[PDB]
């Protein structure tokens, strides 16, 4: 039976949110040639979904 | 002294003396982004922003 307490505080950390990040793929594909848009549209909508 | 143009951490054009005179620095990537569309309700209104 134990005789004396020991009142302690321990940590803990936890990740609740991470980096919020956008990438635009307007400039990331076809940075800055006019002619290459034209064979990105043909693609479809990879840069909307 | 002996360099002319500048790359950054990504491998890309930064600033370059102008090559003419003055010294001077050189271009800033310009303004780009996702447009999105705020609407309270086609129901209540039609406003956009």
């Amino acid at each position: 039976i134990p005789t004396n307490f020991s009142i302690s505080i321990t940590t803990e950390v936890m990740p609740v949110s991470m980096a919020k990040t956008s990438v635009d793929c307007n400039m990331y594909i076809c940075g800055d040639s006019t002619e290459c848009a034209n064979l990105l549209l043909q693609y479809g909508s990879f840069c909307t979904q | 002294p002996f360099q002319q143009f500048g790359r950054d951490v990504s491998d890309f054009t930064d600033s370059v003396r102008d090559p003419k005179t003055s010294e001077i620095l050189d271009i800033s990537p310009c303004a780009f982004g996702g447009v999105s569309v705020i609407t309270p309700g086609t129901n209540a209104s039609s406003e956009v922003a």
